[PDB]
């Protein structure tokens, strides 16, 4: 039942920082690693994410990896740096320069072999691995490059374990580097063959959530990465705590993947609104389902209603009735049937567990698999072709040794994914 | 992951003077060597004194003596201060061979000493001018030998581009062209910078009435540390020198990225201004902030890399990139789809006491491979033609042993280079 | 059963300040929000206007809104500022300049969206809304402009809830701004379609009450707004406390509106006389009915006897017999039958509850709906046409973007309302 | 909701001197900047020193030097004190272009600095004369640039109207007319004030034998703070600058409200007198208290706004309005029904130590858009005609590069303006 988490790149490092913060909050673990919880259940499945160290202290089953010391140090300096063991800090000293070729192909590979040995050590300490979780960017050098190398090696060693990853998706309004589409394309190409699932979160959408719904004037990554961590913890709540339905991630994978190559997901979250209105809220399941269905509360920058749904997973936290949840989610499909694909009767599946998030009575996490997602791939592939056709900046990757066909084939596979969404779309 | 800095000529040494001063400022190094705290550039002795891993060479004592009389002379090891007894008279013939050939062996062995001191040398960076003697000619000689013994280590060169305004030698085109060829033959990446564009930035963005080399060097030095110190210190997205090779050079010949840097704003104008990641990067794509006299809007892009210091979030960079793609006029060449590389450190930009730039919370270095560089080459070709048409001053090289065909040859090589940039710019 | 109250503009802010003061007095709520009442009944329906905060403290279900911080701050500085939560202070920083176009059409809209989110929050906290109450001016920029925007959005969201508003009506003797008729016309145009009822109170009449009957030499708004609050609290006394007849506002609406578009009311109040004579008073129902019928005790600047009554509502507070009240009010109709419209036998309806106002043994609130009201609309429409014809000052609204036809149509609807009163008049 | 104050010329600066003195008096600001307590006009440094958000420009050092030698020089930041080296010779040609054009870029960048310091700039106010050089001409230049970069921010201008009595330049009509046009082009609201009417008030209501500019400026300064400080401080009915735009300008061109102010009574005459809200507002509708030489009874009203300080109740204002409507002779134009806007603060009127006015418990500012303003324009048109008929002194502008048609043009524009006021006054 255990999961090994790996943080790659600043994105990975900071999002994961928030993730581990939250998970320790879930179990009553203080920043020193000491358990001071509230419930027995907090310990009962603590093993998924922690090792019990002498003295009832816990160590997160996760590896922090990068090519820049400063980042790693900044994470270690904060709360929760203390909970991590020195053994999990693997890093170099010179970033990749946002170059997948430097991260994946050359330099990052040098660290990856030591990372893998630590991975192996941890998998050996585990009783039974459930899977692996990676947090990284789709556009960065170690996040997409190094991280994808690591993934190919882990899946190789553990074919039946669940490989999932959470990753930051480029947007026209975000884009930092000109070769960001190049890095994305190359990573996608690999991820589509080497993962079981990946979550596509876009900072653009996250900013909109922060202002529009959360009423923040200054969205920061500290809060943006908070929202991601909410969804990341949501997916293993049932795994960690008793409940009624679908606790296992594999069960979820079975119900969420109709076709081997379409494994990209749209996370969302409810309740997600500022405090000002919270005094007028009345959470009910219909209320949570209204917010989860609404595209504005999606973390992915994509409106599902533009495409069609293949699968929907909803995970509920806190004590709700079976009827209420199952009736209401059925009703979502009933009322919005035009946005679902007719192949699957009962497209909405639910998971329900008995432990609510600290501070809320109830909560719900949304995982969608809709053909609308192809739009995100269009943004990347399009931008790519413009660069690629002229070979602008290509020399920086050819300097590493990358072949034009390596990129060409990478594009090809991206085009395949879009076409497959279209084949299922309609 | 260490490196060596080589400073040749007054251009290389004076720039170096600011560079090591900056390194002192980055880590709190006292002139005496005492420092309580950069091991990539310094080694430490048992006294707790740190020594700059660098070699300073000047065929005329004069400049080295200046170093020797300055405050940082206690930082530098005497063996690292190498001097001749006569300059190259602004002339490659002497720099590369007649005079320089007599000292170069000393120099190389001191480099070896440092190479043996380093445990994991990533490479080295060299500072010099294109038009000088020692700085160009000697430099050529040097690179010939370094590629023999080191080979594969990073060969970064920072070359000063002769401006039409400043011109201090009539045979600068000749000096430059001879040099260029050899840098094509042995460097991994050459960065040429035009003092005339820099002056323009200093007078407009720093608001400086009368720029000098001392101010100009400060600007450049900071850029160089933003590329290297920033890699050494670790951040979020660290980017190694080998990744720059891999990502910035599409073909063996196109190794000439140019630099643009922002924020370059005076304290007075910085009040009141706050630049976001996106805004600074918008300044980085403006020709007016370009450190080389050329037009970025004219040329096309092949590679671009943005390095960040201080307070920067990847997400903001992602947005900035989208903006550049959409705003701009960044015509990228088909040969490279999308080529933008991003490196993000946490290390904040530093300020030189008695500086001319505002304290900034985030800073951006732009490296870029653009076809506009050909423009500069065209200017040099023309100048050569004029001099060579008459063959004015040719006896100052020929009389030192140079062959007429050698000059023809070098020009032709540059013409080929420019043509290769054309070809890459041709979309396919 | 709950009501959300919103204070818009200085008028709204100050009248509402007095209103909430009174309501807390009604229930024994001190300025801190703590309950120290006298009766169980004070708590029994406290929910209409309050939330129970931890510690038996109550928070008024109401939002304070304006474009000028100073006003808002002055309210907050007084007693009862403490009872309000920070969440209910919504404001900007630049008034509208008395321009409906700035309040309704442009600037005020920017705040309205945040106001509405707070409204929604509060309606969510409620069990069942009964309705909404707004207090505002008919001539000001946020009072008539912003407030009417807010109303169109609230009614949109809650079609079956009671929308009522209390508002200050311009008079020839009051008029401050030259464009006050312009603001009034535009607000009227909207209010006639978007509210269920509005009370028309005129400061002129209020001043007359203060001097003539209350014997005050210096009428102040502090006292004038007191009189309004008396009538505002009167209409929900039965709602809040047990009684015998007509507690619900909707019931009152049903009995007071014979035609969808004629929903403007004439409030009045008894007993209303200075202390000097109070020693010679002997309150009886005939005494209260004498004072309530008498036009001099109306708060609206309009004498009902000039027109004819469509409906009369009288609300009685305190222990009176059924006979006394029903006989006497019947007798009012009997004795003054010439001022009632013959369509409705039994034009006078009564409500009677068992809880008297603090300090009085009995009290009565008068709500009239008489065709005489058209005179107030004549004052506005007339003044409007004079300005409008020459377009004096119009450019200030056209600067915002208002169309001459927007005003033309607004006038048209005012003319319709007068004609409808005439159609019913006789 | 912050603002910037721009003071140009001696008229703008000397008025400004009283204005900032008043702001100090309003919030207990020491000359050293220390203040224990106005953030709309001041920013605070970490020292607890507050700095006036303003820029003072004078093409001749003289006046700025006066500032520099006064007590408030410790309040002002040195960068905010900008000076040239020669005046405009009372001449727009130099003010706007020949001389002023050489400094204006400095000025604008200091404005930008302050603009970047502000977080939510509502706008800014400018003080100057119509007849001067720097004050008129330079001002024109300034507004041309400010509307480019700020655009939409409030452009309030306070202009001194040349009196027939005081006349200090023979080409004042020419200066004024040139200016006027540009203010029509870029200001949002212009307030012109006549020192001759002010003197009349000072000699009769303040009972002052011999008024000076220092006394005149105190009066004006208080009025200006009653409009702005009073908005910043919050009261009952706060009225923003944007509401003034919305409410006071019916058509894009009619942006010339005039000011009247009361109580303007000496301490000695104030004893014994108590004015009610209504009484003060009655003083505000009296021509004798009007700060502009024109007749309010002659013209018609289009817009009127009354702002209150101290002890005022809305009800009393309501009664006062009725009185004005009924008493008066306030012929409002059909185009605007009823246009009276009311803003009421709680902040009490303040008193300048060593002042000339009584301490008052309530104060009223009257802003108004009336057709009587055309009168003043007519006077200027005539004066122009005389000078231009002969073309006396024309070479002082033409010799600096001005075009004859430029003068014709500007006059014509004013004629159009006056005609537009006529048209609006025509009831329809
Ligand atoms: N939601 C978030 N996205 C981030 C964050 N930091 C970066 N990013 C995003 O990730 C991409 C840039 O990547 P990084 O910082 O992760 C690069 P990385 O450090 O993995 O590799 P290098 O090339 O060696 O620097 C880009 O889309 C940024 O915009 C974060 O903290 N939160
Ligand atoms: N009975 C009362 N009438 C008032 C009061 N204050 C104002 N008014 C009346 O209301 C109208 C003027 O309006 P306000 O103060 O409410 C304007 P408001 O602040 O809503 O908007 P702005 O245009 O943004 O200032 C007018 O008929 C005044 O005469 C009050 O306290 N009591
Ligand atoms: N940025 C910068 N450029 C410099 C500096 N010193 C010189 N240069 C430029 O570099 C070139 C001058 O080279 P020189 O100083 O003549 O010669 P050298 O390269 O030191 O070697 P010799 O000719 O043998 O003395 C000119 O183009 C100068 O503009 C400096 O300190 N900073
Ligand atoms: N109220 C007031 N008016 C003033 C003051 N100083 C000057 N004025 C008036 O403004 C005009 C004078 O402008 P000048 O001082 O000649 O010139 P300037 O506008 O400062 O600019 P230059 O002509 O270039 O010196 C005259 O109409 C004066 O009556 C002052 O302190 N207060
Ligand atoms: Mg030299
Ligand atoms: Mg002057
Ligand atoms: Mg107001």
């Amino acid at each position: 039942r255990e999961i090994v988490h790996i943080q790659a790149g600043q994105c990975g490092n900071q999002i994961g920082a928030k993730f581990w913060e939250v998970i320790s909050d879930e179990h009553g673990i203080d920043p020193t690693g000491s358990y001071h919880g509230d419930s027995d259940l907090q310990l009962e499945r603590i093993n998924v994410y922690y090792n019990e160290a002498a003295g009832n202290k816990y160590v997160p089953r996760a590896i922090l990896v990068d090519l820049e010391p400063g980042t790693m140090d900044s994470v270690r300096s904060g709360p929760f740096g203390q909970i991590f063991r020195p053994d999990n800090f693997v890093f170099g000293q010179s970033g990749a320069g946002n170059n997948w070729a430097k991260g994946h192909y050359t330099e990052g590979a040098e660290l990856v072999d030591s990372v893998l040995d630590v991975v192996r050590k941890e998998s050996e300490s585990c009783d039974c691995l459930q899977g692996f979780q990676l947090t990284h960017s789709l556009g960065g050098g170690t996040g997409s490059g190094m991280g994808t190398l690591l993934i190919s090696k882990i899946r190789e060693e553990y074919p039946d374990r669940i490989m999932n990853t959470f990753s930051v998706v480029p947007s026209p309004k975000v884009s930092d580097t000109v070769v960001e589409p190049y890095n994305a394309t190359l990573s996608v190409h690999q991820l589509v063959e080497n993962t079981d699932e990946t979550y596509c979160i876009d900072n653009e959408a996250l900013y909109d959530i922060c202002f529009r719904t959360l009423k923040l004037t200054t969205p920061t990554y500290g809060d943006l990465n908070h929202l991601v961590s909410a969804t990341m913890s949501g997916v293993t709540t049932c795994l960690r705590f008793p409940g009624q339905l679908n606790a296992d991630l594999r069960k979820l994978a079975v119900n969420m993947v109709p076709f081997p190559r379409l494994h990209f997901f749209m996370p969302g979250f409810a309740p997600l609104t500022s405090r000002g209105s919270q005094q007028y809220r009345a959470l009910t399941v219909p209320e949570l389902t209204q917010q989860m269905f609404d595209a504005k509360n999606m973390m992915a920058a994509c409106d599902p209603r533009h495409g069609r749904y293949l699968t929907v997973a909803a995970v509920f936290r806190g004590r709700m009735s079976m009827k209420e949840v199952d009736e209401q989610m059925l009703n979502v499909q009933n009322k919005n049937s035009s946005y679902f694909v007719e192949w699957i009767p009962n497209n909405v599946k639910t998971a329900v567990c008995d432990i609510p998030p600290r501070g809320l009575k109830m909560s719900a996490t949304f995982i969608g698999n809709s053909t609308a997602i192809q739009e995100l791939f269009k943004r990347i592939s399009e931008q790519f072709t413009a660069m690629f056709r002229r070979k602008a900046f290509l020399h920086w990757y050819t300097g590493e040794g990358m072949d034009e066909m390596e990129f060409t084939e990478a594009e090809s596979n991206m085009n395949d994914l879009v076409s497959e969404y279209q084949q299922y779309q309609d | 992951r260490e490196c060596i800095s080589i400073h040749v000529g007054q251009a290389g040494v004076q720039i170096g003077n600011a560079c090591w001063e900056l390194y002192c400022l980055e880590h709190g190094i006292q002139p005496d060597g005492q420092m309580p705290s950069f091991n990539t550039f310094f080694s430490e002795t048992g006294a707790g004194k740190h020594v700059p891993r660098a070699v300073f060479v000047d065929l005329e004592p004069t400049v080295i003596d200046e170093v020797r009389t300055g405050t940082y002379r206690q930082l530098f090891h005497p063996e690292q201060l190498i001097t001749g007894k006569e300059d190259a008279a602004n002339n490659y013939a002497r720099g590369h061979y007649t005079i320089g050939k007599e000292i170069i062996d000393l120099v190389l062995d001191r480099i070896r000493k440092l190479a043996d001191q380093c445990t994991g040398l990533q490479g080295f960076s060299v500072f010099h001018s294109f038009g000088g003697g020692t700085g160009s000619g000697f430099t050529s000689l040097l690179m010939e030998r370094l590629s023999v013994d080191y080979g594969k280590k990073s060969k970064l060169e920072f070359s000063i581009y002769p401006a039409p305004q400043v011109s201090t030698a009539v045979v600068e085109p000749y000096n430059s062209i001879l040099t260029t060829h050899t840098t094509l033959e042995h460097s991994d990446c050459a960065f040429m910078v035009d003092n005339e564009a820099i002056y323009d930035i200093c007078r407009r963005n720093l608001d400086i009435e009368r720029p000098t080399y001392t101010n100009l060097n400060r600007l450049i030095g900071q850029i160089v540390s933003s590329i290297t110190a920033s890699l050494r210190f670790d951040g979020a997205l660290n980017v190694d020198l080998t990744e720059f090779q891999t990502n910035l050079v599409p073909y063996p010949r196109g190794h000439f990225p140019l630099a643009t840097y922002a924020p370059v704003i005076s304290a007075e104008k910085a009040y009141h201004e706050q630049l976001s990641v996106a805004e600074i990067t918008n300044a980085c794509f403006e020709p007016a902030n370009q450190m080389v006299k050329c037009d970025p809007r004219h040329g096309k892009y092949m590679a671009c890399c943005l390095l960040y210091r201080g307070d920067v979030v990847p997400k903001d960079v992602n947005a900035a990139i989208a903006t550049i793609k959409t705003k701009r006029t960044i015509q990228f060449v088909d040969w490279c789809p999308t080529g933008f590389k991003v490196g993000i450190n946490y290390e904040p930009p530093t300020v030189v006491p008695g500086g001319d730039l505002a304290k900034v919370q985030r800073a951006v270095c732009m490296l870029s491979n653009t076809t506009a560089i050909a423009e500069a080459w065209a200017r040099l070709d023309h100048k050569f033609d004029l001099m060579y048409a008459k063959r004015a001053f040719v006896h100052w090289y020929v009389g030192e042993g140079m062959e007429e065909g050698e000059f023809s040859e070098a020009r032709e090589d540059m013409a080929a280079l420019e043509k290769d940039y054309e070809e890459v710019g041709v979309d396919s």
